[PDB]
C-alpha cells in the first residue's frame, strides 16, 4: 500500500467520493439561493 | 466649521530644491501575496484555521508599485 | 433581557439575531478563535 | 476623489544630524478573487 499503488489510491478516491457527496449537500446549505440572509428569522418579525 | 486655529503669518515660505540625481535610487519592493503584504479583509469577517476564495479590493502580485523617499533639507553646520 | 443573554442559554439550540444575522444555532462556550 | 498628490516631506535636519529616512511604496487597489489562508487566529498570514 503506497501513494505509486494504483488499487490503495482506488479505495482512497471511493471513500473521497462518498465525502465529495456529503460536502456538496452542505455546502448548498450555505449557498443563499439568491435570499437577503441564510435565514429568515429577524425579518419575520422586527421587519415586516 | 470646524476651527483648525490661526494660520501660519509667515511672509515667505521656505525654499525648496529639487535634484532628479539624488532621488534617483531605485529599492524595488514587489507585494507578496504569500506573505500577505497589504491585505484588506473584503467583507470584514474573520475566518479560523479554514481556506477560501473571496472577491475584495487587493494589490497585484508581484507589484513593486510607485517608491517615494523623504530627504533631509539642505543644512550648513548645525544650522537647516 | 435574561433569554437574550448568551450565557443563559447556552448549551440549548436557540435562534441568534445578533446584529441583524438571523440563524437556528446551539451555542455553546469554547475557546476563543478568530478575531476578537 | 478621483486623483491624488503625494505631499512631499523635507526634515530640516542639521548637516551633522541628516538621517536616512524609510521609503514608502503605494501600490493600487482593484477587486482580485484572492486565494485566503486564515490561522486559529484568524489573521491572515498567507494568500494567492
Amino acid at each position: 500500500f503506497t501513494t505509486t499503488n494504483e488499487a490503495f489510491q482506488k479505495v482512497q478516491d471511493a471513500v473521497n467520493n462518498n465525502a465529495q457527496a456529503l460536502s456538496k449537500l452542505a455546502s448548498e446549505l450555505s449557498n443563499t439561493f439568491g435570499a437577503i440572509s441564510a435565514s429568515i428569522g429577524d425579518i419575520i418579525q422586527r421587519l415586516d | 466649521y470646524v476651527d483648525v486655529g490661526p494660520d501660519s503669518v509667515k511672509s515667505a515660505c521656505i525654499e525648496v530644491d529639487i535634484q532628479q540625481t539624488f532621488f534617483d535610487k531605485t529599492w524595488p519592493r514587489p507585494i507578496d501575496v504569500s506573505k500577505a503584504d497589504g491585505i484588506i479583509y473584503p467583507q470584514g469577517r474573520t475566518y479560523s484555521n479554514i481556506t477560501i476564495t473571496y472577491q475584495g479590493l487587493f494589490p497585484y502580485q508581484g507589484d513593486h508599485g510607485d517608491m517615494y523617499v523623504y530627504s533631509a533639507g539642505h543644512a550648513t553646520g548645525t544650522t537647516p | 433581557a435574561n433569554d437574550t443573554k448568551i450565557a443563559s442559554q447556552l448549551g440549548n439550540c436557540v435562534e441568534y439575531s445578533l446584529y441583524g444575522v438571523s440563524g437556528r444555532g446551539v451555542f455553546q462556550n469554547c475557546t476563543a478563535v478568530g478575531v476578537r | 476623489i478621483k486623483y491624488y498628490s503625494i505631499i512631499p516631506h523635507s526634515i530640516r535636519s542639521i548637516q551633522s544630524d541628516r538621517k536616512a529616512w524609510a521609503a514608502f511604496y503605494v501600490y493600487k487597489l482593484q477587486p482580485l478573487t484572492f486565494l485566503l489562508d486564515f490561522s486559529v487566529d484568524g489573521y491572515i498570514r498567507r494568500a494567492i
